[PDB]
């Protein structure tokens, strides 16, 4: 009947899930750079800059 | 025109051969600053301003 009684497995698998999606989204930042992908910063500027 | 009232145009629905634009060399001065001259040939833009 009651739930939530196994906080700690939970709150294990949340904290992986949530580091793992923070590491994945931080993916999209600039960082300074014009952009934020190689594909179109390649096909688009002289290699010395 | 005058530098105080510079001509605009705008540019749309339009294939453009930079080649021809940048092997002339009547134009005395070509400086290319968010892109390179040569990788013009490959790009696909909208709403170009002159």
């Amino acid at each position: 009947s009651t739930a939530s009684a196994l906080g700690k497995l939970q709150n294990v698998v949340n904290q992986n899930a949530q580091a793992l999606n923070t590491l994945v989204k931080q993916l999209s930042s600039n960082f300074g750079a014009i952009s934020s992908v190689l594909n179109d910063i390649l096909s688009r500027l002289d290699p010395p800059e | 025109a005058s530098v105080y009232a510079w001509n605009r145009k705008r540019i749309s629905n339009c294939v453009a051969d930079y080649s021809v634009l940048y092997n002339s060399a009547s134009f005395s001065t070509f400086k290319c600053y968010g892109v390179s001259p040569t990788k013009l040939n490959d790009l696909c833009f909208t709403n170009v301003y002159a």
